[PDB]
């Protein structure tokens, strides 16, 4: 979304009201994190709790790993409710936006100011603390919308094209989900057959071995901010910890089945958080459902199982597509009908255009037999 | 406004003619999924018989 | 016909370049210059063999048109910028530079003299910048 | 769909190109440029004389001695420099008049 | 009026995807084509041999 | 590229296309500014320098 | 055929020899351009893009530019 | 805010200046959009009549710009030095003397290295004037 002036009051108008609202979410989510990290500390594996190192192949280079830096919480509905879980993903969010805004004051000092007057003008990277009423909110939800419209197509087509350039899938039910995957959202993805995909990526790239531009494009879509970008295992943090703490909310409702009894806005909201359900689309109980019910298929029965969840660059792909619109089409049949190079008309047909016309028109074949007959008869001749 | 716009412009036909293969590859699909169901219903004698019994014949 | 430009081709020949399968075929074995099918393509052989399409008068039966509902979408951002839109921007944009260029070439070679010309007649010699001015306390 | 060459702007997809596509060739780049306007910025007199002039220095009019002329009479008029001063003449301005008696 | 192929080529070239072309894609679209009367036979004869196993 | 293009196929066709027609103006321009050199450097009143011995470019750059 | 570096593009056949041996050839229809079609002079008949204005006529003119542009200051030389 | 950062934000009107602008690019289209101007790498296309056309003018205005202003120089310095060593010393000649002199400096350029070298070296027992003239 671009900047405008009737945001730029309103969120000059709910500056400091924002600041003590954040205030007071950075307390309470102070309070679940401590909860939460106290418990992985001493219920997590020995792998999760060390922080095992994990390098490629290639470079050597370390990167969390999915199944050894990534651990689900089954019993964390003893000590933290879902609720709680999302109160602390959204304030991670706003935390980080707010951390870089500080980062950016406290490094360039009073010059930030009219950098802040262009912060302020626009709800794309201001906290959603700001907003004091329903109408802000629903504004603050398209701009967050927006930048996510922008900012998947890109990634989508990265991974896409990486793979299709340089590998192939090895059967025909691996082609199928890796077609079905990248489909518009006009279309309903089956789970099921999209499935396979994960495992034919993890035999490609894994969420350890994911480059930096790719992370970059997945942070923008994921609504991170990304300058400074720095190293690559900063954002991919940050990636793991909202993705980690999302699955944990995931095994809490799908074994709760929390969503059957979660009201229409907090299951909007849920869907939001996963990336399936963008604001503008207007859905109801019946699709935010749906959605819900694909996402913890995909996840599949081995989520619940173990705790594992499929590669996650490609269900990043998946959640993502929900903001892959088709393409815009505007403009009445009616308008294939007019010309695009009268300009021309007035410059008529050169001496060689006049010639390929006559060689290659109606009469081509005509022409073709005469000097075919030509140059035989002069071949002939000239032996 | 040169380099890109060419290297899009060369682009153009690869991707046609692969968007086309997926449209006919969805509608092959799409017929290949259509299985004519014939359905059985209980034959009549039976309904035959079962009158014929209750009548103590 | 027209002599209005087709699809460009790059000077290719598109019965032997590597994504020759992406351009149908006609009748006579000539693959087609573009996407679209094209009955009187022909190949034509300078140093370099290179495909060529000939437009004409061809009439094709015409399916009605359809309901707006089933071609158009409107999934359009505010980003966004067709490329009809785009071609006309950059048309102006390169036209005035083409008049700012031209200026400019007509300038540097037929009224802009050179510098540090020996008789002195043409150019300027060079000269200092950034002197110091009010500041006695400097001397 | 958004794509950085197509939407956004000159001077934008330019810091964009020089930050996120190729920011080592940038700072490489300007690395250079500061070596260059550090070390090699300078050109003595006699070095123009030699090499500076297309055909040659015109010694019959010495534009070098003319510039230099005009740059210090600006600097001595702009800054009220005194150029009998005694450090710029090596003797007091008493000797000084007693010099031009006698010559 | 083709917005699918003009949105991919623009986003491809803008990920640093110069290359025009995709020999494994075409290799696995390459042989698809409608199928004819008689295969539809077979196709059929079999789904219905499927569901009736 | 040297793809194609209209080519003339001797002197006389050079004037069905204009750009050929530019083409050989400059050509006659090219070739017939060398007899012009001929007749006015090895002209029969053409004197050398009386003071082309007072300077000359070879001392200089010496 | 060439004109120094630049070859005359020539139209590759496409018809097989029985096919084309088939073909009616109808001279009235084709353009007064092309009638007597010859391959190694194609543009034989092309009109003049300015009537009366030969090649040797522009080749002559540019000789008299460049002689022109040799000889002005003989006549009417000025000072430096 | 106060600029925008999309392209889409247009400055002007779709139609301001179209008629000149459609004339630009009929000029622009009509040569250098065809299947045979394939160019290598942007630079080099394939059009002959490209090459017939851009080839002369450029070395027109090159040629141009050199007589007029880069040979000059040398022409100047020359007149100076041998007559004078001033430009009212060479002003105080005529028209016509100065033709001379620039045309003897056109022979030492035609020459160059396979002239003759009396031309600039003083044979022993020559009269005229020596390097000591106006010195
Ligand atoms: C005065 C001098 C200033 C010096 C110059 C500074 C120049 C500017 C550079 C930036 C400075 C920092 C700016 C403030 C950031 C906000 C605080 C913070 O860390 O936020 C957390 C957040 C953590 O991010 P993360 O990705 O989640 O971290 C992953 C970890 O695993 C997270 O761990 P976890 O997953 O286990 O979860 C823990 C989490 C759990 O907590 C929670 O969930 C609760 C929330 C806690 C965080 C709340 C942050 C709120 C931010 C907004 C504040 C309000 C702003 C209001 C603005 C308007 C004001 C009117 O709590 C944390 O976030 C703790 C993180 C670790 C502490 C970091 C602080 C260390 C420095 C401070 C101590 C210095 C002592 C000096 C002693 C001197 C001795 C001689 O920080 C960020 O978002 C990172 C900053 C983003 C901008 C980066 C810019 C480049 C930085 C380069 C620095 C290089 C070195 C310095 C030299 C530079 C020269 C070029
Ligand atoms: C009170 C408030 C509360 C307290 C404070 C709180 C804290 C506040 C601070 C933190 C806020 C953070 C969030 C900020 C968000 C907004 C950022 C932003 O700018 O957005 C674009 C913003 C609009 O944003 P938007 O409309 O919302 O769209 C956002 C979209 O989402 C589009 O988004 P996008 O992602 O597409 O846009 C991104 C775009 C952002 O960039 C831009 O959009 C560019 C903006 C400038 C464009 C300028 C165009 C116009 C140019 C005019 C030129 C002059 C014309 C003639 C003037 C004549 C005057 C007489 O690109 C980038 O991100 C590139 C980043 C590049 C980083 C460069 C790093 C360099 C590092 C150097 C190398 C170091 C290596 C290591 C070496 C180590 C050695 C030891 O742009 C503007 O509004 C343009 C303003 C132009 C102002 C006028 C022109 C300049 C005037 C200069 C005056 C100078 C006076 C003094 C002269 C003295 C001479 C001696
Ligand atoms: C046609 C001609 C037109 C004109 C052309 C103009 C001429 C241009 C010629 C050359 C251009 C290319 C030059 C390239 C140089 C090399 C770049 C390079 O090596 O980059 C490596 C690398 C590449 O960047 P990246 O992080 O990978 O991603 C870059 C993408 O663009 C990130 O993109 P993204 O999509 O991932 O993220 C989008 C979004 C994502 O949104 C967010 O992330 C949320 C918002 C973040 C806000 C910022 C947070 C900052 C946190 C702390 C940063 C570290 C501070 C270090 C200590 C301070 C050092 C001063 O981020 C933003 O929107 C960023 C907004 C930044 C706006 C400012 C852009 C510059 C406009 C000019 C303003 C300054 C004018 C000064 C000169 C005039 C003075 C009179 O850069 C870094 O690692 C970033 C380090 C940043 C250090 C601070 C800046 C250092 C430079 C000195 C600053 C001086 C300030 C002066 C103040 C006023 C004094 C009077
Ligand atoms: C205006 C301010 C100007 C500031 C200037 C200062 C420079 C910029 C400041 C900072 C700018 C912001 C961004 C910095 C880069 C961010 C990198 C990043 O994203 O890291 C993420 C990363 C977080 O990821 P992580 O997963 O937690 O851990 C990384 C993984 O392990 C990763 O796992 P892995 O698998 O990748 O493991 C490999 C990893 C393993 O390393 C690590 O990651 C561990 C942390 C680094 C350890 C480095 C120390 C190693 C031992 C040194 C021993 C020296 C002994 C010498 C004894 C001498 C006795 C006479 O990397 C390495 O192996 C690299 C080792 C370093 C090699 C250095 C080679 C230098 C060659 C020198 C050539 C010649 C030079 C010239 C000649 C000199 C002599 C004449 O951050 C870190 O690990 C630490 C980051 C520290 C940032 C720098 C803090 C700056 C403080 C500045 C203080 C001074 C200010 C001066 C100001 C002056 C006035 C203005
Ligand atoms: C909804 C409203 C409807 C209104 C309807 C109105 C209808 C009627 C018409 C209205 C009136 C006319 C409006 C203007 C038309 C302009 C022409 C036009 O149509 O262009 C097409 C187009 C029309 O707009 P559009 O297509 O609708 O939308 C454009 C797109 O949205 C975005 O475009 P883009 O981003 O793709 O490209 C923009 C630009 C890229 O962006 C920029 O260039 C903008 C930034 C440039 C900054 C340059 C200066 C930087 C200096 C250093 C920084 C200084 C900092 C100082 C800080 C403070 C110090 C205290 O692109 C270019 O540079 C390429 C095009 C260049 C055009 C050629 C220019 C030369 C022509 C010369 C012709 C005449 C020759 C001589 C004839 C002589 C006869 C004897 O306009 C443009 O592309 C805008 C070009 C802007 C160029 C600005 C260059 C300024 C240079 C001079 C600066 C002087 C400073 C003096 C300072 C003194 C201090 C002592
Ligand atoms: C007729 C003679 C002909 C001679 C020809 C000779 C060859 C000339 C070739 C020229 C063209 C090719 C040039 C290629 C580039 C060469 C680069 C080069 O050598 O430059 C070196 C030079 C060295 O700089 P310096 O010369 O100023 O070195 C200072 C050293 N002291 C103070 C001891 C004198 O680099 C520069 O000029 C740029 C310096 C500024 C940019 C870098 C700043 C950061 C430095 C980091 C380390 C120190 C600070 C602490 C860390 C950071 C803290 C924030
Ligand atoms: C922000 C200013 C705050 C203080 C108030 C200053 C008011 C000065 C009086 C201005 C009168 C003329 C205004 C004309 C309309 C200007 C509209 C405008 O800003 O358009 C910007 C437009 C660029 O458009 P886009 O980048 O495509 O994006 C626009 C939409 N996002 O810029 C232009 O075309 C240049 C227009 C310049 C208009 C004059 C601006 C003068 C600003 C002066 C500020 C300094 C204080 C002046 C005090 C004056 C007291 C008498
Ligand atoms: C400027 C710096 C800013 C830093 C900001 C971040 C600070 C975060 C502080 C978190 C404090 C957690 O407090 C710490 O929790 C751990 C983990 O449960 C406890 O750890 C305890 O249980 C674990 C798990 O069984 C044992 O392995 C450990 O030996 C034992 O001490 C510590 O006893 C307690 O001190």
């Amino acid at each position: 979304m671009q900047g405008s002036w009737s945001v730029l009051k309103k969120n000059c108008s709910n500056f400091f009201p924002g600041l003590l609202a954040f205030a007071q979410q950075t307390q309470e989510a102070y309070g679940i994190w401590l909860r939460i990290y106290n418990r992985q500390q001493k219920y997590g594996p020995t792998d999760f709790v060390e922080q095992s190192e994990t390098f490629s192949p290639d470079y050597h280079k370390r990167f969390h790993s999915q199944d050894k830096n990534m651990w689900v919480d089954k019993e964390l509905c003893t000590e933290v409710s879902q609720k709680e879980v999302a109160r602390l993903m959204t304030y991670k969010l706003d935390m980080w936006r707010m951390a870089h805004c500080a980062g950016a004051l406290l490094a360039t000092g009073g010059y930030a100011i009219p950098f802040g007057l262009f912060w302020l003008a626009n709800d794309t990277w201001v906290p959603s603390s700001f907003n004091l009423t329903g109408e802000e909110l629903r504004a603050w939800r398209e701009a967050q919308d927006l930048y996510r419209y922008r900012s998947a197509p890109s990634y989508l087509t990265d991974t896409k094209w990486h793979f299709d350039f340089h590998a192939y899938p090895w059967n025909e039910t691996q082609e199928r989900a890796w077609d079905d995957l990248f489909e518009k959202n006009d279309v309903r993805r089956d789970p099921k057959v999209v499935r396979p995909a994960a495992e034919m990526y993890d035999g490609f790239i894994k969420f350890e071995l994911i480059r930096r531009k790719s992370l970059r494009h997945l942070c923008r879509s994921m609504n991170i901010p990304t300058f400074p970008m720095l190293a690559r295992l900063c954002n991919g943090t940050r990636v793991r910890d909202y993705w980690n703490l999302a699955w944990c909310e995931d095994y809490m409702v799908i074994t709760q089945r929390l969503h059957e009894s979660m009201t229409d806005e907090e299951l909007y909201d849920y869907a939001w958080r996963r990336y399936l359900a963008p604001y503008d689309k207007n859905l109801n109980r019946e699709q935010l459902m749906e959605r819900v019910e694909d996402y913890f298929e995909f996840l599949g029965p081995d989520f619940v199982a173990h705790g594992k969840a499929p590669n996650l660059v490609i269900l990043t792909n998946y959640v993502l597509g929900y903001y892959n619109d088709p393409a815009y089409l505007e403009g009445d049949i009616s308008e294939l009908d007019k010309n695009d190079y009268d300009h021309l008309a007035s410059w008529g047909k050169d001496a060689f255009l006049r010639r390929l016309e006559f060689e290659n028109g109606p009469l081509r074949d005509q022409v073709e037999a005469h000097t075919q007959r030509l140059l035989a008869e002069r071949a002939a001749i000239a032996k | 406004d040169i380099m890109v716009p060419s290297f899009v412009y060369n682009k153009l036909p690869v991707i046609h003619f692969l968007q086309e293969k997926r449209a006919e590859q969805k509608l092959r699909r799409v017929l290949d999924e259509t299985y004519t169901e014939w359905t059985e219903e209980l034959d009549q004698a039976h309904v035959t018989d079962a009158i014929t019994r209750s009548l103590n014949i | 016909v027209g002599n209005g430009p087709t699809f460009s081709t790059g000077g290719e020949c598109m019965n032997t370049c590597d994504i020759q399968n992406a351009f149908p075929m006609n009748d006579r074995g000539v693959r087609s210059s573009s996407p679209f099918q094209e009955p009187n393509t022909a190949i034509y052989d300078s140093y370099l063999a290179w495909t060529y399409f000939q437009p004409m008068d061809v009439h094709i039966e015409k399916l009605p048109a359809p309901e707006a509902k089933y071609y158009q979408r409107h999934t359009k951002k505010p980003w966004d910028v067709s490329s009809t839109e785009l071609t006309e921007i950059q048309s102006r944009k390169k036209y005035f530079q083409t008049l700012g260029y031209l200026v400019a070439f007509i300038y540097l070679y037929f009224l802009m003299p050179k510098e540090k010309s020996f008789s002195g007649l043409s150019g300027p010699d060079g000269h200092w910048i950034m002197l110091p001015k009010g500041r006695p306390e400097l001397f | 769909v958004y794509t950085r060459w197509k939407c956004d702007r000159l001077p934008v997809f330019q810091l964009k190109l020089f930050t996120q596509e190729y920011p080592m060739h940038a700072a490489v780049g300007i690395f250079t440029i500061i070596f260059l306007w550090k070390h090699m910025s300078h050109c003595s007199e006699e070095t123009e004389r030699k090499y500076g002039w297309w055909a040659g220095y015109p010694y019959w009019r010495d534009p070098i001695a003319r510039r230099n002329e005009t740059k210090y009479k600006q600097m001595i008029i702009n800054n009220d420099v005194d150029i009998t001063h005694p450090k710029w003449t090596g003797c007091s301005v008493e000797q000084l008049e007693e010099l031009s008696r006698v010559v | 009026w083709c917005p699918e192929v003009r949105d991919r080529a623009e986003l491809e070239v803008d990920i640093t995807g110069w290359q025009w072309w995709s020999p494994l894609e075409e290799r696995r679209l390459l042989p698809v084509r409608l199928r004819s009367v008689n295969e539809v036979r077979e196709i059929m004869s079999k789904t219905q041999a499927k569901k009736s196993a | 590229m040297l793809l194609g293009g209209f080519v003339p196929r001797r002197f006389s066709q050079f004037n069905r296309d204009p750009c050929w027609m530019f083409f050989i103006f400059s050509v006659g321009f090219w070739l017939g500014e060398y007899p012009a050199m001929m007749i006015k450097y090895n002209a029969r009143d053409l004197v050398y320098d009386p003071h082309r011995y007072v300077w000359s470019h070879h001392d200089d750059h010496h | 055929y060439n004109m120094l570096v630049f070859r005359d593009p020539k139209r590759r056949p496409q018809l097989s020899e029985e096919e084309r041996a088939k073909v009616v050839v109808n001279q009235a229809e084709w353009p007064e351009e092309f009638k007597d079609f010859d391959p190694d002079d194609p543009y034989k008949n092309s009109p003049e893009i300015i009537k009366g204005m030969s090649s040797w006529n522009l080749f002559l003119w540019g000789v008299e530019c460049a002689f022109i542009y040799q000889f002005y200051e003989l006549v009417f030389p000025k000072s430096i | 805010v106060l600029f925008s950062t999309y392209r889409s934000s247009r400055l002007v009107s779709k139609e301001f200046l179209h008629g000149p602008v459609m004339r630009f690019r009929a000029l622009g289209e009509y040569y250098f959009q065809r299947a045979w101007n394939g160019t290598l790498n942007w630079a080099l296309p394939g059009e002959y009549r490209l090459y017939a056309v851009m080839i002369p003018f450029i070395y027109f205005y090159h040629r141009w710009h050199n007589d007029h202003t880069l040979d000059r120089d040398h022409v100047e310095k020359a007149m100076i030095m041998r007559w004078g060593g001033t430009l009212e010393d060479v002003r105080k000649l005529s028209a016509k003397d100065q033709l001379r002199v620039r045309c003897f400096t056109d022979i030492e350029k035609l020459y160059s290295a396979y002239g003759p070298k009396d031309t600039y070296l003083q044979p022993p027992g020559d009269t005229l004037p020596g390097k000591d003239f106006y010195r």
